[PDB]
């Protein structure tokens, strides 16, 4: 439980027809946290004191 | 640098990040204010015409405070917390009891005030949407969710309730709360807010949705051509450069009351003003050193409040206990006007 | 501020 693995912003793909590159900025993009809320997480870490 | 807008500052602001904001209904004279923070409080100022705050009061949870609504009267503030409860807080008295109990944290509180019935609608991560008269300890009403609770809005006779896994569902509340419909969602991200919009006539005909990977969602509940009347569109992204994209996360969405057009805020520490019929973006703020993690308008749409705070985006390493929450108050009724 | 196009999927 929490965050403890760092935060890695995903790559990705979307159009602007050309495709252009993209870095996710949200943890929960991550695939060790797409199942999780953003303050899911945030209380996990609160009540293990990792702040 | 921290208030780049040059918008007001609330005095007296929350010791830890904002969870959310309220304002007073049209029923209490004047303008207040509710906060609810991640310090477990929940605090109300007066904001006055000349626009100084006064702070007014604080109740305090046990728990984070996640959600927070008004009683229509506003006589009421209800209360909704990580300690697995809700409060109903009477200003007058300073007195605030429990009313509401879950198996897990209370993400959502709304008030449902329909010709023949008053409740309290609780959405929660233990996967159930609860209704409450206040003074029973029994819930008038359960209904199962199909996933834990990420947000949800209320303007009667409507509910839309966004979970976990794109669940969507719309309520019909006239009566009694039941199922209308569940919504295949439009968006293929995380759900994180929601806020119903009305149509020409003041009544509740659809919603926008905001996910974490800069997009929102128009949705239309019956238009006459869905694939062309409902439409996504992005928000919240950085941009002339090839390098890549930033996406952060649509913290909160709310629309002007009188205007119809709606605001968006963002990890991305900015906010945008939308026309959704026009299809236009109005305004889009300058960048604030940290997210804006909550916003929401006054009952005449005279004052746009947004909350600077970390949002936990990018998880526990960049949080800074040290780094000042702000609530921020800026006359937007001229910004948000159509055309 | 300016108004713009939005970015529609």
């Amino acid at each position: 439980t929490g965050t403890t693995i760092k935060f890695n912003p995903p790559t990705g793909t979307d159009t602007m027809s050309t495709n252009i590159s993209t870095k996710h900025q949200c943890i929960t993009a991550m695939k060790e946290y797409e199942s999780k809320s953003l303050e899911e997480l945030r209380l996990e870490d609160y009540q293990a004191n990792r702040k | 640098n921290h208030n780049p807008m040059k918008d007001i500052e609330v005095t007296s602001s929350p010791d830890d990040s904002i969870g959310c904001l309220s304002f007073s209904p049209p029923t209490l004279p004047g303008n207040f204010l509710i906060a609810g923070s991640w310090a477990n409080d929940v605090r109300c100022w007066e904001v006055q015409d000349s626009g100084q705050t006064i702070p007014k009061a604080q109740q305090m949870h046990t728990g984070p405070v996640l959600d927070v609504c008004w009683s229509d009267d506003g006589s009421k503030v209800f209360t909704a917390s990580c300690d697995k409860t809700a409060k109903m807080w009477d200003l007058s008295s300073n007195q605030a009891i429990q009313i509401a109990q879950h198996d897990a944290p209370v993400k959502t509180i709304h008030w449902i005030k329909a010709p023949n019935y008053s409740c309290v609608m609780t959405g929660s991560w233990d996967k159930t949407l609860k209704f409450w008269d206040t003074r029973s300890s029994n819930p008038m009403m359960v209904l199962q969710l199909p996933e834990r609770c990420y947000c949800a809005d209320v303007i009667y006779p409507m509910a839309v309730v966004a979970t976990a896994e794109r669940g969507l569902i719309v309520y019909q509340l006239e009566n009694q709360p039941s199922e209308f419909r569940r919504i295949e969602s439009p968006l293929k991200h995380q759900h994180r807010c929601v806020a119903i919009f009305k149509d020409k006539q003041n009544k509740p005909t659809g919603f926008a949705l905001g996910s974490i990977e800069g997009r929102v969602a128009i949705h239309y509940i019956n238009p006459p051509n869905p694939a062309k009347d409902n439409f996504t569109f992005k928000c919240h992204r950085s941009n002339n450069t090839s390098a890549p994209q930033d996406i952060y996360a649509v913290n909160g969405i709310a629309f002007h009351p009188v205007h119809g057009t709606l605001a968006t805020v963002g990890s991305d520490g900015r906010f945008s003003f939308w026309d959704k019929d026009a299809r236009t973006k109005l305004k889009t703020s300058e960048q604030l050193d940290q997210p804006i993690s909550a916003c929401c308008f006054n009952h005449n749409g005279n004052i746009f409040a947004y909350a600077s705070s970390y949002d936990w985006s990018k998880g526990h390493e960049f949080y800074n206990p040290q780094k000042k929450n702000y609530i921020f108050l800026r006359n937007a009724a001229e910004e948000l006007k159509p055309r | 501020d300016e108004e713009q196009p939005m970015e529609i999927d």
